[PDB]
C-alpha cells in the first residue's frame, strides 16, 4: 500500500482518507516519505 | 600618466546566458530508425517570457553522412521577429556531473524561426555505445547546453566631467544611530524585562507598524511614557534597535535564530528577510528540521521553501537526524507538506 | 550548472511469454507446417494480443535445415507498432545462450506478422548431448518490447537566494515628513505655521540643536521661529534633512546655498555648491564669486575664481565686475593673488 500511494500520490492526497491520517496517523506519513524519498532519487534536480 | 581625463565612457553589449540540461531515459533502447526526431519542450531564458529555444537530437543523423554519426542542432520556436543570434556550446556528461566531452561554437549563429544551426556531424556514436567509456550511466544519455544570446548594439555617452566638486556620501544612516548610542533626548521609554532603553515614536511608528498601532491606540492617553517589552531578550533587542535606527544589524549572522521571531514579532519585513537570508546560508543536514519548525512557526516563506527545498534534496540522511522524529511526532503538517513538496519532484514514477 | 531539464521519460512496455510444446521430439507428426499457438496478452488490460506460432518442419525450401520461429499478431488496433522483440529460452537444464535477437524491428499492423524462420540447425537441437530437449519437452521465451513515443517532461529547476528588499530608511523618513505622524514642534516661515520633529531635526543639523538643547524647549519648540528663508527653499531643504535627498536642487541654487549655510547642513550646502559650478557662465561669474565668499564656501569660491581668471578677457566688460571692483575690494584682490603665482607666470 505504500509503494501504491507513492506511485499514485498525486491523487490520493486529494482523498479525505490521507488527510485524515496525516491528523490521526503521523509516522504512517514519516514512513512514506521515506520510501519515497530513501527509497527513490536522484532525479536531475 | 594622466588618470580620470575626462571621459569614462562604458559601451556595453547585451549578453543573456542561460543553460539547458536534456537527459533521456534508456536512450539507445528504441528511439525509432532513420530520420526521426526526439523534439523537446520549448525553453526559454527565464527572463521573462520573449524568446522560445528548444534542441532536437537525431540519434540516427539524417542524410547519408551522419548515418554513422549522431546529429544534433538547436533550432528557435518563436519570439518577437528582431533575428537574434547567438553562440552556443554543448557538452556531455557523466553521473559525477564532471564535463567530460565538450563541444563549443567558434562563431555566434544567425537564428530566425524555422532555421537551426548546430554542431551537425556531431559526435562517433559508437564512442557513446561503449560501456566502458562510463558515459551512458543506466542507459541514461544526459546532455548540458549552454546559449550566450548577445544582443549588444548600446553605447552610452560615457561622464564627460568637467565638474569635480565632491558632494560626501549620505549621513542619514548613520547620524540617526546618533539618536542611539548618545540617546539625544528620546520621548518615551521601553523596557526589555526589567532593563531600561530609550527611545523615539517618530522612527519606531514609521518603520515597525506594529509599534505605531501600540502608540497611537490606548497607549498615547495613560501609558504614553513607559511601555514594557517583555517578551525578547536585550542582546538582540539592541541589534533590532540598531536596524531601526541605523538600517542596517552588524551582529545579525551571530544571533540570526531569534532575532527572525522579534523581527517577525513586530512585523519587521526587511529585517525579517534578512534573517531568513542569514538563516538560509546556514543549512545543514543536522539541523534542517530546526530550521523548517522556526520558518514556520514565525511565518516565514522564503526560510520555509528554502529548507523544504534542502530537505528534498537531503532527505538521503536527514531521517536519521533526531531533529526530524521530534518534528515528526511534534508537528505532523510539516511532515506532510515536505511530503506534497516532494510528490511534484518525484511526480512521473 | 542547469536551468531546465527535459526528461521526456520514453514510455516502456516491456512482457514475456513461453512456449512448452510437451511432444516436440515426436511433433513432427503431425506435420509441423504450423504450430498455431494460443494468443496472450499483457499490459493494460490486454490492450495487445501475440502468439508464437513455430515452422518446425521444413515448410519452405531451405526450413528443413534450420528450425523457424515466427511471431504474429492476432489484433491490435493502432496500425504503427514497432517490437524490439528477444526470443530465447528459459533455462530447464543449463543452458542460456544461443538465443540471438533482432536489435531492429518493423511495422506490427494489423494482420500483418514480421518475425523470422532461421533459428537453429535441426540436428543440433535434436541432439541430446546439447540437452536441448529436456523430459521431451522444450519452452521459449520472448521479451517482445513494445514502445509508443509521446512523452515530454517541461522541467523548471528554479534556484535562487532570497532578495532582500532595498533600505527603505530615507524614504520612510520622507513620508514622515509628509504625513506628519506624531509630530513635536511647529516651524514658521513667512506666515506658513509647518509642523516637525525634534529628534531628526536636531540631530541633523546642529544649529537647529543650538536652539533646542538650551533648556528653551517649552517656549520655542511649540513656537520656534524661523523668518530669513521663504517658503519653498524652506520646504526643500526640509525635505533634504528628513530624506537625505534634494530633487529640484537645480533651480534653486542660490538661495538654497544661502538656507543650507545658514543652518550648517555641510552636505545641502555642498550639493548647492556642486548644481552652481555648472552654471558659471561668463557674465554670471560676478555674483557667483559674491555669494560663493559670502556665504564661507570653499569649493565653489575657488572654481569661480579659475573660471573668472580663465574669463577675464570679457568678465572686465560686464556689469558685475564693476560691481564686484566697486563693493568688494577683498574679493578682487584674492582673485588677483590667486592668478598672481599661476595661470601666467611665464612672461
Amino acid at each position: 500500500a505504500v509503494d501504491f500511494i507513492n506511485y499514485h500520490a498525486s491523487d490520493v492526497l486529494e482523498t479525505s482518507g490521507w488527510k485524515s491520517m496525516v491528523v490521526s496517523h503521523p509516522h504512517l506519513v514519516a514512513e512514506a516519505y521515506r520510501s519515497l524519498a530513501s527509497a527513490q532519487c536522484p532525479f536531475l534536480g | 600618466s594622466g588618470p580620470v581625463a575626462e571621459s569614462w565612457c562604458y559601451t556595453q553589449i547585451k549578453v543573456v546566458k542561460f543553460s539547458y540540461m536534456w537527459t533521456i531515459n534508456n536512450f539507445s533502447f528504441c528511439r525509432e530508425e532513420m530520420g526521426e526526431v526526439i523534439k523537446s519542450s520549448t525553453f526559454s531564458s527565464g527572463a521573462n517570457d520573449k524568446l522560445k529555444w528548444c534542441l532536437r537530437v537525431n540519434p540516427k543523423g539524417l542524410d547519408e553522412e551522419s548515418k554513422d554519426y549522431l546529429s544534433l542542432y538547436l533550432l528557435l520556436v518563436s519570439c518577437p521577429k528582431s533575428e537574434v543570434r547567438a553562440k552556443f556550446k554543448f557538452s556531455i556528461l557523466n553521473a559525477k556531473g564532471e564535463e567530460t566531452k565538450a563541444m563549443e561554437s567558434q562563431r555566434a549563429y544567425r537564428f530566425v524561426q524555422g532555421k537551426d544551426w548546430g554542431f551537425k556531424k556531431f559526435i562517433r556514436r559508437d564512442f557513446l555505445l561503449d560501456e566502458a567509456n562510463g558515459l551512458l550511466p543506466d542507459d541514461k544519455l544526459t546532455l548540458f547546453c549552454e546559449v550566450s544570446v548577445v544582443q549588444d548594439s548600446v553605447n552610452i555617452s560615457g561622464q564627460n566631467t568637467m565638474n569635480m566638486v565632491k558632494v560626501p556620501e549620505c549621513r542619514l544612516a548613520d547620524e540617526l544611530g546618533g539618536l542611539w548610542e548618545n540617546s539625544r533626548f528620546t520621548d518615551c521609554c521601553l523596557c526589555v524585562a526589567g532593563q531600561e532603553f530609550q527611545a523615539h515614536k517618530a522612527i519606531l511608528a514609521a518603520r515597525s507598524p506594529v509599534f505605531s498601532a501600540m502608540f497611537e491606540h490606548e497607549m498615547e492617553e495613560s501609558k504614553k511614557n513607559r511601555v514594557e517589552i517583555n517578551d525578547v531578550e536585550p542582546e538582540v533587542f539592541k541589534e533590532m534597535m540598531c536596524f531601526i535606527y541605523t538600517g542596517k544589524a552588524p551582529n545579525l549572522d551571530k544571533m540570526a535564530d531569534d532575532l527572525l521571531a522579534a523581527a517577525d514579532k513586530y512585523a519587521l519585513e526587511r529585517l525579517k528577510v534578512m534573517c531568513e537570508d542569514a538563516l538560509c546560508s546556514n543549512l545543514s543536514v543536522e539541523n534542517a528540521a530546526e530550521i523548517l519548525i522556526l520558518a514556520d512557526l514565525h511565518s516565514a516563506d522564503q526560510l520555509k521553501t528554502q529548507a523544504v527545498d534542502f530537505i528534498n534534496y537531503h532527505a538521503s540522511d536527514v531521517l536519521e537526524t533526531s531533529g526530524w522524529k521530534s518534528m515528526v511526532v511534534s508537528h505532523p503538517h510539516l511532515v506532510a507538506e515536505a511530503y506534497r513538496s516532494l510528490a511534484s519532484a518525484q511526480c512521473p514514477f
